[PDB]
């Protein structure tokens, strides 16, 4: 009786790989080397007994396994899976699905009507996507062989607006990746970052300001980013500033001269404008590289 | 570009920045475009020259208005013949009081005029007649200048044909202090509270005056405050300054203001005056 | 009137009170000697310091500063050493002693043997967290102690009652970014994603009915300081109160 979705960013090690979802996400990320994280979130289930024994509680998702998850009397436990998220470019979901009584009632939309009638859309699709691989069986503390499943579809309630863009790549604008040339580097030498965006199919709510203004920010690894006058840590050549299009995909660049430093990080965000309150995402993506 | 000076130097400068990826790298007075040289020192110390920076700037006025002239009103090379030629500096007396929107050019909303007089700007035609391919056709493209502003047409495409290219070339100082010398204190911490994981700003100076002074701060802490008192141990080598500390507390008002007011001081070592510092907390 | 002394005092309130002493050289008083020095023939000062101790004062006791101490001699410069006092509850203003030796120098003699001491006060005076209606006293059971490594761990938060209905309250975490110059914007952005998507909070709506366990398991790094989304929710309106106590480096 309620739902969370939370995702990923840490790759974790080895001395505490023993419990089920990271050793999963480890072991799917032994092979296919370009993800690392943030690609495999993580949905908080949250079972409640509401009777008096003891349950075993497996829960399988796609080759997901358990453990055997111990519930007790009204005890409340919350079982962790992880998925990978799903990918607006491997699909499209503008369609909707009629239900099962064709009684030609032929009825209304009744809102702004491109955009709320294709965002319950996103919503229940997103559900239909949750719904169909999540599967549970369960079993009684040693006084039955009672193995049934558990149904979902009268418990998980909608999603909220968190539980879209946590899941569906593609509730917010731009997919951004950060192309570097090393993460080792020494004091004095010169790195051209890249970084590579993509513009989506639903920016097509605007159109107006083709041009969309970035920014680059350079966080310390501890807190506390450093300021446009990043005296002695980190150099760069002109406003970072650097636009895109709504186009296509456009590329940037920087001149990252770096100087007396250790274990930088660089991210972005998105700020369509140059005023304040312009700023209208922020990516996570969140490269970081070392200065030796 | 910042470039070499007038001796025989031969420094091994490596940065640069030509606009190689734009052509049109836009400023707008308020942010920064900081700009980062990385001139590294040849077979001596660096010497006290003059260098020379050479920037290849120009004005935003004349570049946005060439949309608004070689493509909105000198389409076809016959209405263009003549109907410009013998009005090219009657159109530099009427594009020269354009005004354009330089107040919201930072978001979008470039080519357009600003409202500054629209309306009786139009009677130019009466005192003064020539070819309707510029004295009727342009008072649309004057119409096509006020409203039609592109936020982004893609203005470096059309812009090398008339940009002129404007050139200042500063001079650049090399400005600096001669003292060279060294330091290296070394350092134990003494337990507070917990160990908080401290973390290093620097480790560098440049000082010349009078009674001088060379005065340092700690390391920066990002746990709980009032944290360790480090205990200090000095190595005060190659010179012979004067100390002023010993076993300060680290999150505090206390600095290690190792002070040099005095002889053993050797002269232009390197790009400026430097002592190294170098405080180690192992 | 050769060398200044000054004592500065800091009140490390999870600890001891902490209090230094500082010498220095006292420049209005190094060029007298400077004068008569290079008149003849020296450069600067050699003050040896030879004895130098700071005592408890009382009817009679004595202490001893928190390292080591040699017998030094320098020209112009200064030197701080400290020693824990002990952290009072309230109003006992303690004094100490601060003796010292000064041994002045000359030409392999002529030691003008110099001593002082300045006794005075050591009191410079510049994790309960309370529910602010009916003393429902909440503390962390092993506050500000933890070094997990990405692994699962249980805390221990003590609810001390007025023993007056026990079972009222339920305890959650909050996982959703609160939403909040432009990179005072950044800065809080940040904060608020790193705190609302590093830790977890395994039991989530407990429902407390006087300990807990509370488990956990923090899937990012970093040192989270104060633990922020932990509130708890009571009988009442809007009982909504933090612990704002409790802190984990992750690595």
């Amino acid at each position: 009786p309620s739902m969370d979705i939370i995702p990923l960013n840490e790759l974790f090690s080895s001395q505490v790989e023993n419990v089920d979802w990271i050793e999963y996400v480890m072991s799917k990320i032994r092979a296919e080397s370009n993800l690392h994280s943030r690609d495999f979130i993580l949905l908080l289930l949250d079972f409640r007994n509401s009777w008096i024994d003891g349950i075993k509680l497996n829960v399988q998702f796609e080759d997901f396994t358990s453990n055997e998850y111990h519930v007790e009397a009204s005890h409340t436990s919350r079982i962790i899976v992880p998925i990978k998220k799903i990918d607006y470019k491997k699909y499209n979901f503008e369609n909707t699905p009629i239900p099962r009584i064709f009684p030609g009632r032929q009825f209304i939309q009744s809102g702004l009507n491109e955009e709320q009638t294709i965002e319950m859309r996103q919503k229940f699709w997103c559900r239909e996507h949750i719904i169909s691989k999540l599967k549970c069986n369960w079993k009684l503390t040693t006084d039955q062989s009672v193995t049934g499943s558990v149904d979902f579809n009268k418990f998980i309630e909608k999603f909220d607006h968190k539980m879209v863009y946590t899941i569906y790549p593609g509730r917010l604008f731009y997919g951004v990746q950060l192309l570097l040339d090393e993460p080792k580097v020494k004091v004095g030498e010169i790195i051209n970052l890249k970084i590579i965006t993509e513009p989506t199919s639903t920016c097509r709510r605007k159109q107006n300001s083709t041009v969309n203004f970035l920014d680059i920010v350079i966080f310390d690894s501890k807190t506390s980013k450093i300021l446009p006058r990043s005296n002695r840590r980190i150099l760069y050549n002109g406003s970072l500033t650097k636009p895109i299009s709504t186009t296509k995909v456009s590329e940037i660049n920087l001149e990252i001269i770096p100087i007396e430093k250790g274990r930088y990080e660089f991210s972005v965000c998105i700020s369509k404008s140059n005023n304040q309150d312009g700023i209208i995402q922020f990516d996570s993506e969140n490269v970081i590289l070392s200065v030796i | 570009e910042l470039s070499a000076p007038d001796t025989r130097n031969d420094y091994n400068i490596r940065g640069d920045y030509i606009a190689t990826t734009p052509a049109l790298i836009t400023f707008d007075g308020n942010e920064s475009f900081i700009n980062c040289y990385e001139i590294t020192a040849n077979n001596n110390f660096d010497s006290k020259d003059i260098f020379n920076l050479k920037v290849r700037y120009n004005t935003l006025k004349e570049q946005l208005d060439c949309f608004i002239t070689d493509a909105v009103l000198i389409e076809g090379d016959v209405e263009w013949f003549i109907l410009f030629e013998k009005w090219k500096t009657f159109w530099e007396l009427e594009i020269l009081k354009k005004l354009k929107y330089d107040y919201d050019a930072f978001k979008e909303n470039r080519i357009i005029r600003l409202l500054k007089t629209s309306i009786d700007l139009n009677k130019t035609k009466s005192k003064i007649r020539n070819l309707c391919i510029e004295k009727a056709v342009l008072d649309k493209i004057l119409i096509c200048l006020n409203k039609v502003s592109r936020g982004i047409a893609v203005c470096n495409t059309d812009m090398d044909e008339y940009v002129r290219n404007l050139v200042p070339k500063q001079l650049t100082v090399p400005v600096q202090l001669p003292g060279f010398e060294q330091f290296f204190h070394v350092q134990f911490e003494q337990m507070e509270t917990s160990h908080d994981a401290l973390h290093d700003t620097i480790a560098t100076i440049g000082n010349s005056l009078s009674y001088t002074v060379i005065v340092e701060n700690l390391s920066g802490q990002w746990g709980q405050d009032v944290i360790d008192d480090g205990g200090y141990i000095f190595e005060i080598l190659s010179s012979n300054e004067w100390l002023i500390h010993g076993q300060k507390r680290c999150a505090i008002k206390e600095k290690r203001k190792e002070f040099e007011v005095h002889l053993i001081p050797l002269k232009k070592g390197y790009l400026n005056f430097p002592r190294v510092e170098i405080t180690n907390i192992n | 009137l050769l060398n200044m002394r000054l004592r500065n005092i800091s009140l490390k309130s999870e600890h001891c009170i902490l209090s230094s002493l500082d010498f220095q050289t006292s420049k209005a008083s190094e060029q007298l000697t400077k004068k008569f020095i290079y008149p003849q023939e020296h450069n600067s000062f050699l003050k040896l310091n030879f004895q130098e101790i700071s005592y408890k004062l009382i009817d009679g006791t004595s202490q001893i500063e928190l390292d080591p101490i040699c017998p030094l001699k320098v020209p112009l410069t200064a030197f701080s050493y400290d020693s824990i006092s002990a952290t009072f509850k309230l109003v006992l203003l303690p004094k100490s002693t601060q003796p010292h030796r000064v041994k002045i120098t000359l030409a392999y003699e002529l030691e003008l043997h110099p001593n002082l001491k300045l006794p005075v006060r050591t009191s410079w005076e510049t994790s309960l967290v309370n529910s602010k209606l009916s003393n429902v006293k909440f503390k962390f059971i092993n506050s500000n102690i933890k070094v997990i490594k990405g692994e699962k761990f249980t805390m221990r938060l003590q609810i001390i009652n007025s023993s007056s209905s026990p079972l009222d309250l339920v305890v959650y975490y909050n996982n959703t970014i609160n939403p909040i110059t432009l990179e005072n914007q950044y800065q809080l952005h940040n904060k608020y994603r790193k705190i609302a998507e590093g830790i977890i909070l395994l039991s989530n709506d407990y429902k407390i009915p006087y300990f807990a366990d509370l488990r956990f398991i923090g899937i990012m790094s970093g040192y989270y300081g104060t633990l922020s989304g932990l509130k708890v929710l009571d009988l009442n309106t809007n009982e909504l109160i933090e612990v704002g106590n409790g802190a984990s480096v992750l690595i």
